[PDB]
């Protein structure tokens, strides 16, 4: 199993309090007592920000409702003060995710005054967390393989979030990282990875052939176009156009090998073998433009088998013609699989710490 | 087509439970 996770963003320690302790008093007097209400809770944020984007990571939902607490809390501070006429000084500063930067000095970071930028790069960084922990389920059970489908499809759809948002969200050029398209494909690497767990679910399951051949056939089609995405780009990390490729062809296989167990079940014998003929096909690609990359070793194997024997018994047998690949029906596609909506709150049991401003 | 229920159905239901 390779799976694709994304990298956080770096960002900087700045103090969150300061700054928003001064705008709290206007025709707010209470100048007495009751301002240092919001101030120790203005900094209960300031040290949340703290520990949401500032430490190495816990890859666990400890980390993950962290990042999801910090998003929820920014997306609720916006309008307080009332921020269309920006007026708080404030400027964080964030490192771009893959962007090495020459050794020629320094890496790609940008600095913005923006509660708007802000909040996108810490999106970035629940979606990217979020891929992190997905990556890192163990697939041989139920509740790793449910626990990567839901953060797939969050990650999916907090990329997608970022990528109708961004610019608007922002003043300036994005870092590429979060631009709009770099966040598009990652959108769709997330959805794709997300349906490769539906599948793998299915296998373990072992649900039905042609239910297995429709969720396989369906994820060849996210990964052809995420790979399509990156074809004439190098924004994201080398591994990521290679593996993309592979899982296009892999999923394609695994398509075509379910559907040619169909083809047996309802005695097409022919049409068996020329299903698995061109799963052996992809499958061979693979496995000489791709191996430094997966393991296609026991597919090959287990495809071989089949083909083998069910040329014997067709040779000696049953004497059905093997149809050619354009003469045959198309695999359906089954999707079980959506890029989740962005509502705050998206963390567990959120209080607003300025609830009543 | 009687498992096409039964299995398609069983994970529009895994679905749904997260």
């Amino acid at each position: 199993a390779t799976f694709i996770s994304v990298q956080l963003k770096k960002t900087s320690e700045v103090d969150l309090a300061k700054p928003l302790v001064k705008f709290i008093q206007q025709t707010y007097p209470s100048g007495g007592e009751e301002q240092a209400q919001y101030c120790r809770a203005a900094e209960e944020l300031s040290k949340l920000r703290r520990a949401a984007v500032g430490r190495p990571l816990d890859k666990h939902e400890g980390a993950l409702e962290t990042l999801l607490r910090y998003y929820d809390q920014i997306c609720s501070i916006e309008p307080k003060f009332p921020f269309s006429e920006n007026q708080i000084c404030l400027t964080f500063t964030w490192k771009d995710a893959f962007d090495k930067g020459s050794l020629f000095g320094g890496s790609v970071k940008l600095a913005l005054a923006s509660l708007g930028y802000e909040k996108s790069c810490v999106l970035f960084n629940c979606a990217a967390l979020a891929s992190q922990i997905a990556a890192e389920q163990n697939l041989d059970n139920d509740e790793g393989l449910k626990i990567a489908a839901k953060h797939y499809q969050f990650a999916s759809g907090a990329f997608l979030h970022i990528k109708e948002t961004v610019l608007s969200a922002l003043s300036r050029e994005p870092t590429v990282d979060i631009s709009p398209d770099t966040v598009g494909t990652l959108s769709l690497i997330m959805l794709a990875q997300a349906q490769e767990v539906f599948f793998l679910k299915a296998t373990r399951d072992k649900m039905k052939d042609a239910i297995i051949a429709k969720l396989a056939n369906q994820a060849a089609d996210y990964f052809g176009d995420a790979f399509k995405q990156c074809q004439y780009k190098d924004t994201l990390p080398k591994e990521v156009f290679p593996v993309l490729a592979a899982k296009h062809c892999i999923m394609q296989a695994n398509a075509e090998y379910h559907q040619s167990i169909l083809a047996k079940q309802q005695k097409k014998f022919g049409e068996e073998i020329a299903r698995l003929q061109h799963a052996a096909e992809l499958i061979k690609t693979v496995a000489s433009r791709y191996d430094e990359y997966v393991n296609v070793k026991d597919f090959s194997d287990k495809i071989n088998r089949a083909l083998a024997a069910a040329k014997k018994d067709n040779d000696f047998i049953y004497h059905d013609r093997v149809p050619d690949l354009k003469d045959l029906d198309p695999i359906g596609k089954a999707t079980l699989v959506k890029s989740t909506p962005v509502n705050v709150p998206i963390s567990q049991k959120f209080t607003d710490l300025f609830e009543k401003m | 087509k009687e498992e096409e229920d039964d299995d398609m159905k069983e994970l529009e239901n895994w679905a749904g439970s997260m």
